[PDB]
């Protein structure tokens, strides 16, 4: 929430450590949260990921 | 804001330079005296003006006020001065004679190592003037330092006994670095050849601890040269141009956060750069 | 401390004893005074702990410079100056010191 | 001879210069076009330190959370927002729920989490590449002080990775400690000093050179210490209240009498002669 939900930082400084967070997430079998997360955010961080991995996570 | 402060000097400025708090200022002219005023609040305040020089005085150089007010002036008369405040007045307290020409530069060392001063003449030797208590100071000299003269010298900046570095500046279009050995003995370190004329000024930028070292060098040609070195273990420097001016360049100074460079020269202007992202360095002003 | 005061000056032969003596950790030789430095071993006198400035250099609210010194944490400074800091904290300012020398006595 | 064939090695005389002083000021001079006149300007709109929030900051070890609200509060008045957002951000990460567990088998650690050492460390590269000393600082400050046979091995290596400062760059935090103190001294500043460094892993060395020792009140032996080797009584007793002194204390060297800073401080606050008789105007005698 403080991430996305708002002399600034750039734009998309975060990008990289909510993907790498999403796969922290379902590295460990925890699948429920990185689909939660995935479908929340949106189109913020749908373009980050391939489809074939989201493909996975949802079925 | 801006603050205009009048001299007096009889003739013309050669340098100036506040204390470490910025409360006050000490100018040096060809008038063979040095003044010291007061800027709070705006103020111009002439509390001291002392005469020992028998020559134009070239640089003057404020102490760490953790062992006083302590002010160091060099002069074409061969003599390095310094200048003590005692009960509320300055007074005159030790004095120099060990060179054969004009002193040109002086620096104090980093408050880490003690009370150290470093003086640099066109004699060719270099003078550390240690500190040894009781009103009583060591002379250590590094003789034929450079070819023909040395112009400026500068300390670097304090890592982790310790290790005592600085870099020096004459008239060989050479830049000679110096290390204090175990014994006590200086040995030169390294050399860096870029510049094609004479070197007038080399200033060590300070530390914030980043693995990063660098210099900045300007000479009599106009060419202004930054060292780097990104790796302690190989010791190796690259340089690279920031600008060519068409005239002689005096004057190089850092910020506190070593991220702005301002150059003094021939031109009667001053200059102020930045590093951009990609490495090069534009203008400010 | 009157009543000291008026028997002192009728009596000299009850005058107390000193109570604090200076000797030097390095040169182990008790000194006399001030003084500048050790006489054996030129080593100077602490310095404060909050503007790091050697004890006897100069710079009503005179007493504001004296030295006060915490014999349990071995630490000191000016008066004024660790007075203000005790004023709002409760330890040695000094780093790794955790001695509430001022709170201490109550 | 000035100027003569014999100054051939002497180089020609400056004329103009321009230096950084103090914290924010540039000093400069120029050749008039009778001697010119001295510039001072402030440039504090050009560094990336600000001396308001220097003065504005604050770090109680007891508590964390009242320490980050309070700074985001203060950067949101400067005008910094990324500082805002920083400050959020710290004040989520440091909570007191997340503390590490001593068997590594029960969960993973916070600090593997990707919001934490991974996102600390991209927060230093990218102010180190900024050069914000002073954010540098209070973040390898306030991060710090949340940490206040096979099975060994893996115990120890359990130690090491709970920590959201890695343990191989302590050298690189305590500089930046280091730096961020000497420009708050520089500032005038000095209890902020104080506390900053009181973060330091590295603890300083003790003061070699001149020291006091009392005389014992029942043996008059030299006692280094509060409490008597000999008599195993207080050495130290007040010459106003007459009791034993245990923490902060003045005395006259040249009378060789004191006692409790507050006891003193009142006694000679309108009188000015030693409190034991001795005589000495301890005032003149020992503000040198
Ligand atoms: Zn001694
Ligand atoms: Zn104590
Ligand atoms: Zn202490
Ligand atoms: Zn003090
Ligand atoms: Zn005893
Ligand atoms: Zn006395
Ligand atoms: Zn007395
Ligand atoms: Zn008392």
């Amino acid at each position: 929430r403080i991430i996305y939900c708002s002399s600034r930082l750039p734009p998309d400084f975060f990008g990289v450590l909510v993907r790498d967070m999403l796969h922290f997430y379902a590295e460990q079998g925890d699948v429920q949260m990185a689909v939660s997360v995935l479908i929340v955010l949106g189109e913020r961080v749908r373009k980050d990921i391939d489809e074939q991995t989201q493909e996975h996570w949802y079925t | 804001v801006i603050n205009t402060v009048d001299t007096s000097h009889e003739d013309m400025i050669h340098d100036a330079q506040m204390d470490y708090y910025g409360t006050r200022l000490a100018t040096c002219s060809s008038d063979r005296s040095v003044k010291i005023f007061d800027v709070r609040n705006g103020g111009q305040i002439l509390i001291a003006d002392l005469r020992g020089h028998e020559g134009p005085v070239w640089q003057v150089a404020w102490a760490h006020p953790m062992y006083g007010n302590i002010l160091a002036s060099c002069s074409y008369d061969r003599k390095v001065i310094i200048w003590r405040e005692e009960n509320g007045t300055w007074e005159k307290s030790h004095e120099h004679a060990g060179h054969d020409s004009s002193v040109n530069s002086v620096c104090w060392a980093p408050h880490d190592y003690g009370l150290i001063l470093a003086c640099g003449s066109s004699d060719g030797a270099i003078s550390l003037l240690t500190y040894t208590g009781e009103g009583q100071w060591e002379v250590k000299k590094i003789n034929n330092a450079h070819t023909i003269g040395c112009n400026a010298v500068s300390w670097a900046p304090a890592v982790v006994n310790y290790i005592k570095r600085f870099a020096s500046g004459g008239c060989d279009n050479l830049i000679k670095l110096w290390k204090e050995e175990e014994d006590g003995q200086w040995k030169e370190e390294q050399k860096l050849e870029a510049h094609s004329d004479w070197v007038r000024d080399v200033a060590w930028a300070p530390s914030i601890g980043l693995p990063t070292s660098t210099i900045a060098s300007c000479s009599q040609d106009g060419r202004v040269f930054i060292w780097t070195c990104d790796d302690a273990s190989s010791n190796t420097w690259s340089p690279k141009l920031l600008h060519k001016f068409n005239d002689v360049v005096w004057h190089v100074s850092w910020s506190i956060t070593a991220n702005i460079l301002a150059v003094s020269g021939g031109d009667n202007k001053v200059t102020l750069w930045k590093e951009s992202v990609d490495g090069q360095w534009v203008c400010i002003s | 401390a009157e009543f000291d005061i008026h028997r002192s000056k009728l009596d000299p032969s009850s005058k107390p004893l000193a109570q604090v003596f200076v000797s030097c950790n390095f040169c182990g030789k008790s000194i006399s005074y001030k003084v500048t430095s050790c006489p054996g071993c030129r080593k100077p006198l602490p310095r404060c702990a909050l503007c790091l400035i050697n004890m006897g250099t100069p710079v009503l609210a005179q007493f504001n410079n004296w030295f006060t010194w915490c014999h349990n944490c071995r630490h000191g400074g000016h008066a004024g100056h660790m007075l203000s800091w005790f004023r709002d904290h409760a330890e040695c300012p000094v780093s790794a010191c955790t001695c509430k020398c001022m709170q201490l006595d109550t | 001879a000035y100027g003569s064939y014999q100054d051939a090695n002497i180089p020609f005389p400056r004329t103009s210069g321009a230096r950084f002083c103090g914290a924010g000021y540039l000093v400069y001079f120029t050749r008039p076009m009778a001697a010119g006149k001295v510039i001072i300007q402030d440039i504090a709109c050009l560094l990336p330190v600000h001396k308001s929030l220097g003065e504005l900051y604050i770090l109680n070890v007891n508590d964390i959370q009242e320490t980050c609200q309070k700074n985001a509060a203060s950067a949101l008045l400067v005008g910094r927002k990324d500082l805002v957002q920083v400050w959020s951000l710290a004040t989520v990460a440091t909570d007191l729920c997340l503390g590490p567990k001593s068997d590594p088998d029960l969960e993973t650690p916070w600090a593997r989490h990707p919001f934490g050492r991974q996102l600390l460390e991209s927060l230093l590269a990218h102010y180190c590449r900024l050069r914000d000393v002073q954010t540098l600082a209070m973040l390898c400050s306030v991060f710090e002080a949340q940490s206040r046979d096979p099975r060994e091995r893996e115990r120890d290596q359990h130690d090491k990775n709970k920590r959201l400062l890695d343990p191989a760059n302590t050298q690189q935090f305590d500089d930046f400690k280091k730096c961020y103190g000497e420009i708050l001294y520089r500032w005038g500043l000095r209890e902020k000093r104080a506390e900053v460094l009181k973060f330091v892993s590295c603890p300083p060395d003790p003061h070699k050179g001149i020291e006091f020792g009392v005389y014992c009140s029942h043996c008059r032996s030299e006692v280094r210490g509060t409490q008597c080797a000999i008599c195993k009584g207080f050495t130290f007793q007040c010459a106003i209240c007459h009791v034993a002194v245990r923490g902060s204390s003045n005395f006259c060297l040249t009378c060789g009498h004191g006692g409790h800073t507050s006891h003193m401080m009142e006694w000679f606050r309108t009188q000015e002669v030693c409190p034991t008789g001795c005589g000495c105007h301890c005032l003149l005698e020992s503000t040198f």
